């Protein structure tokens, strides 16, 4: 039982060049929205996030340009559009609402299951 | 192995002053109600006016720093003077506080509804004028905001993120108030010198020394929000150049 409870979904196996859509719906909270993702037997790594007030949006190197992160204010949920696929972008991909108000990329706080994704 | 002699090899160790005093910067030390407890009971055992004398401390922290032996040499003998008794009867200290050790700066993080106070009349005598920071932010930047201490009464958990904006309208301060007393972060970036104090400056704003609502009637007093909780257009436009100056 926790303050904030994360939900992800859309995951599912796609060939290379496709697009797929995660969502995430949040429970019990204003914050930082970042996806995570992280490979098999890799270290997890940061791919997407947006600022609290929504104005401010950052993308790894990696998948700049390619994914699309977004969140509906009223129905409380963070999307991740992913477009062109690579098979380097398997892996489980988490959300996070770590810290506060002041700066804009933490690091590794309250966490989701994870979805997977296989291209 | 001879263990005496292992010992006895650090006679011929350095003892670098300038790697020594790197490493007790970092092992470094809060405490609101005790510091509040120390000052009037000692200021009330040597017979003085602590009221008056806090307000006096409040003062010549936001004025001269936390150096309390070092501005002392930098004054008159009439100002001097009262340094010297106030250090006597509270037994104040350079800095990096123990439990039980008051300093400057924590006695105008703890007596901090007084300075929000004296802010109003001090801001053109402060290291870093209220007219400097009139013309950071595009606006007259609230004077209240013009010191760390105001971290204190700031709740993050106020409604629509108004507290983590009034945060992040102090920060637009916060940034250069550090680069004035550190030399060294006066080259780095906007984001570099946010990292150096976001961590202390955020542990007073999750203080629970003061509740919610002491927090909001303090902000509503000094200006920042008023009775429907609307922010004053000089904090949301110094936290959007806050804001801007991170991201």
């Amino acid at each position: 039982m926790g303050q904030v409870q994360l939900v992800e979904s859309g995951g599912g196996s796609v060939q290379a060049g496709g697009s797929l859509r995660l969502s995430c719906a949040a429970s019990g909270d204003r914050y930082c929205m970042a996806w995570f993702r992280q490979a098999p037997g890799k270290e997890r790594e940061g791919v997407a996030f947006i600022s609290t007030a929504n104005g401010r949006t950052d993308y790894v190197d990696s998948v700049k340009g390619r994914f699309t992160i977004s969140q509906n204010s009223a129905k409380n949920t963070v999307y991740l559009q992913m477009n062109s696929l690579k098979p380097e972008d398997t892996a489980m991909y988490y959300c996070a609402s770590r810290g506060y108000g002041y700066l804009s990329c933490s690091s590794y706080n309250y966490w989701g299951q994870g979805t997977q994704v296989t291209v | 192995e001879n263990y005496r002699d292992i010992a006895l090899a650090f006679l011929d160790e350095s003892a670098d002053s300038g790697t020594i005093n790197a490493w007790v910067n970092e092992f470094a030390y809060f405490d609101p109600k005790r510091i509040v407890q120390l000052v009037k009971e000692r200021g009330t055992a040597k017979g003085r006016d602590w009221k008056k004398d806090v307000k006096m401390m409040i003062v010549l922290n936001l004025v001269r720093g936390n150096k309390p032996e070092a501005m002392m040499k930098k004054m008159s003998e009439k100002g001097a003077s009262i340094v010297a008794n106030l250090i006597s009867v509270y037994q104040l200290k350079e800095g990096n506080p123990g439990r039980d050790t008051i300093t400057l700066s924590r006695v105008s993080a703890a007596f901090v509804p007084w300075t929000v106070q004296a802010l109003r009349v001090l801001s053109e005598s402060l290291p870093v004028s209220g007219t400097t920071m009139d013309a950071i932010a595009g606006v007259t930047y609230p004077r209240a905001m013009m010191h760390p201490s105001f971290a204190g009464i700031i709740d993050l958990d106020l409604p629509n993120g108004a507290g983590a904006t009034i945060a992040d309208a102090h920060g637009l301060f916060m940034i250069e108030f550090s680069k004035t007393i550190n030399p060294s972060l006066r080259t780095k970036q906007a984001n570099e010198v946010a990292a150096t104090f976001e961590k202390p400056n955020m542990a007073a704003m999750s203080g629970r020394f003061f509740t919610r609502e002491d927090k909001k009637k303090l902000l509503i007093a000094v200006g920042i929000i008023d009775e429907d909780l609307v922010l004053a257009s000089a904090v949301v436009r110094s936290a959007e150049k806050y804001r801007a100056k991170v991201g």
